[PDB]
């Protein structure tokens, strides 16, 4: 109560803007930039290998 | 107090968890959308 | 007027059915909340909210409203019709105007969420107009601390950030804070930046970017929760990137690193990637 | 009339609330966390580690006091001791080599 | 000769350093007394990472209390973190320790009391009475009036030097009775009337 409902309401924003905004979202932020960047990592040898056999043909 | 603390704390832990599954979700999806990208690409070269 | 801090005021600004203009006329999620009322009615206004602004305050009430949250990938959605509030932001970041202010930065990564990449592409170049000097009640630079993270560290943007030197007037974001707002501003910036390296053309664009010393004294420096955790991201992002490590090693890295015991930054996985970026660095060094 | 007063002070100041609260000192600390030893505990590493500290900043007060001075901050106390030490220790090899000269120098004379 | 000249100038050099060394440990000595009050909290008082805070109880007087952990939140809040410390009061069945204020002068009076025990939080202060009583009775046992104004007279010297005397250090005897200065001018007050 009073104060102790202030600190516990707080607390409780104060972790919750730490663990989504500023830690989730890093989690989440770098999740998709591995979802950008890994595969096409293959798809540029993929598309040398095409390059290649169509080179051959 | 403390179960009103709690509360923060165990929302805190399912976001992180959702955050933990969402880098295999977006791996796995990004890697098939690619694939059939990758197969546009090279069904161009045909053309 | 241009680029300003209280987003509230813009995103609230005067409407260019009644759902979408209520929408242009809130600020934050408040608009989205009143757009949702009327559902596909609500969204075909709001195409042509934004898709047929031309005033200065109806450019910056669909802007401001649009960089505040049918904001969403919703603008371009099939209720929208032929009109978009998506895609237009794009070709608006590149003028002049409120809505082009907002849009610098912040707007046009907000409207990107229909991808409609063009938006976020857009934000990089004209990054540095959109912070040239806020004073006013209105969108603008604080908007841009974080909603244009998502645009500058995306691909599309990843090498403009550095190309138009949008990046390089970012630099001093993760420069020491006075202040515990400043202070998260920093840390949010400073995330944005390890985002960006987390991204193949940025990883090379942050070096482009000349932002060396700001990331060296924010990595010696850190003792924030948030800021020290955005700064472990960044020395991670950027470790097995060469000399973006090499040269933060010679620098003193190693000697911050050697503290890792006590970081506590949660940096997402923070014990096993402080581990390996000290590791790294003291490898490097 | 004292009575129990519980609070929770938050890891971004948590340091600087305990030095604040000792500046003046109103409460007594509890003994909860003693149980688990000074084997990690709740921050008794971190504990361990200042009192290595502080082990090596008594070491180099001891060391001055010996020397007759006049009475990161650890890391700056080490540096401190270790030069000193050095110091001392090119002090005593330079005084015997004059020792061993001026023992030569006797000899020869003699001689 | 020229080992002995490098001889003296390193411990020249030394010995500067050291001047400067020992000026810096004077502080460092404070700094490290409350490193260490800070591991003894640490190390007695758990923590909750849910709560990512250092959480307790622990006695407090209840008058103390009324301000100190409000300055304790507010030194807290300017330490530039999120959110200041905590100020809520807790309860238990246990009877905490506690010691009844002393003044300036009380102090040692208090102090020689107490060497009994003590009580409960606001039980009963037997040396309320006895400040006074112990010179009231102690003045009968040595009452001669030409004696009682040298005693007076050596206690007076003891106050008045106390500016000095607080920094000075003593024998171990001296200091003990330095220490009840304001008790020992007392007590010769009352031989002088007895």
């Amino acid at each position: 109560n009073d104060a102790d409902v202030s600190k516990q309401i707080q607390q409780m924003v104060r972790f919750i803007r730490q663990e989504a905004e500023e830690k989730a979202n890093e989690i989440s932020v770098s999740a998709e930039e591995e979802f950008n960047i890994e595969k096409l990592q293959l798809v540029e040898a993929e598309k040398k290998k095409i390059r290649q056999e169509y080179e051959r043909k | 107090g403390i179960q009103q603390l709690l509360a923060a704390e165990q929302e805190a832990q399912h976001i992180v968890a959702a955050a933990r599954n969402a880098k295999m979700a977006r791996l796995r999806q990004a890697k098939e959308e690619a694939e059939r990208e990758i197969a546009e690409h090279r069904a161009q070269v045909e053309r | 007027d241009h680029a300003e801090l209280t987003t509230e005021q813009v995103l609230k600004r005067d409407i260019p059915l009644q759902l979408l203009r209520r929408y242009d006329n809130r600020s934050e999620s408040h608009r989205a909340q009143l757009l949702d009322d009327d559902g596909p009615s609500y969204v075909r206004v709001f195409v042509s909210i934004l898709r047929d602004i031309y005033k200065e305050e109806t450019v910056e009430y669909v802007l401001a409203l649009i960089d505040e949250m049918k904001r969403a990938r919703l603008f371009h959605d099939k209720s929208l019709a032929s009109e978009d509030t998506y895609e237009p932001f794009l070709r608006l970041l590149w003028k002049g105007n409120w809505f082009i202010q907002e849009k610098s930065c912040k707007i046009l990564a907000s409207i990107v969420s229909a991808r409609i990449d063009d938006v976020l592409k857009l934000l990089v170049e004209w990054l540095c107009a959109q912070l040239k000097k806020p004073s006013h009640p209105s969108r603008g630079v604080p908007v841009a601390i974080n909603c244009l993270a998502a645009l500058l560290k995306e691909p599309m943007v990843r090498s403009s950030f550095v190309q138009a030197d949008g990046v390089k007037l970012l630099t001093p974001l993760i420069s020491p804070a006075s202040t515990q707002q400043s202070i998260q501003l920093l840390y949010e910036t400073c995330l944005c930046v390890w985002l960006l390296s987390y991204y193949e053309p940025a990883v090379e664009y942050l070096a482009t970017t000349r932002t060396l010393p700001r990331l060296i004294d924010v990595v010696k420096s850190s003792t924030k929760e948030k800021v020290v955790r955005v700064v472990v991201l960044i020395l991670r992002n950027l470790l097995p990137k060469g000399n973006f490590a090499a040269q933060m090693i010679d620098l003193g890295l190693p000697q911050v690193v050697q503290s890792l015991k006590a970081q506590a930054w949660s940096d997402e996985d923070l014990l096993e990637g402080l581990n390996q970026l000290e590791e790294g660095l003291k490898d490097n060094i | 009339p004292m009575q129990l007063v519980q609070i929770i002070i938050p890891i971004e100041s948590a340091h600087l609330t305990v030095s604040y609260l000792g500046e003046l000192g109103l409460l007594q600390f509890k003994d909860l966390n003693s149980e688990k030893s000074p084997f990690q505990r709740t921050y008794a590493a971190q504990i361990k580690k200042c009192a290595e500290m502080a082990r090596k900043l008594r070491f180099f007060k001891e060391q001055m006091l010996k020397a007759g001075i006049l009475s990161d901050l650890e890391v700056k106390l080490g540096d401190l001791e270790a030069e000193l030490v050095e110091i001392n220790a090119n002090g005593d090899k330079l005084q015997r080599a004059h020792s061993e000269l001026v023992e030569y120098k006797l000899v020869l004379q003699k001689a | 000769s020229e080992l002995k000249t490098t001889l003296d100038a390193g411990l020249l050099h030394r010995g500067n350093l050291l001047q400067t060394i020992g000026d810096q440990f004077e502080q460092w000595n404070l700094l490290v007394k409350r490193e260490k009050s800070i591991y003894h909290t640490l190390n007695m008082l758990s923590l909750d990472v849910t709560k990512k805070c250092l959480v307790g109880e622990g006695w407090s007087p209840v008058f103390a209390t009324k301000q100190i952990q409000d300055a304790l939140e507010r030194a807290a809040f300017d330490s530039n973190s999120q959110v200041g410390a905590i100020f809520q009061v807790l309860h238990t069945k246990e009877s905490p320790p506690t010691y009844f204020r002393t003044n300036k002068f009380t102090s040692a009076f208090q102090e020689i009391v107490d060497a009994y025990g003590v009580a409960k939080y606001r039980e009963a202060n037997p040396g309320v009475f006895t400040i006074v009583t112990f010179p009231f009775l102690f003045a009968v046992m040595f009452g001669d009036w030409g004696h009682g104004i040298c005693l007076l007279l050596g206690t007076l010297v003891l106050i008045v030097r106390e500016k000095k005397l607080a920094s000075q250090k003593l024998d171990d005897i001296t200091d003990m009775t330095f220490g009840g200065r304001y008790v020992i001018l007392m007590m010769a007050l009352f031989s002088i009337y007895t």
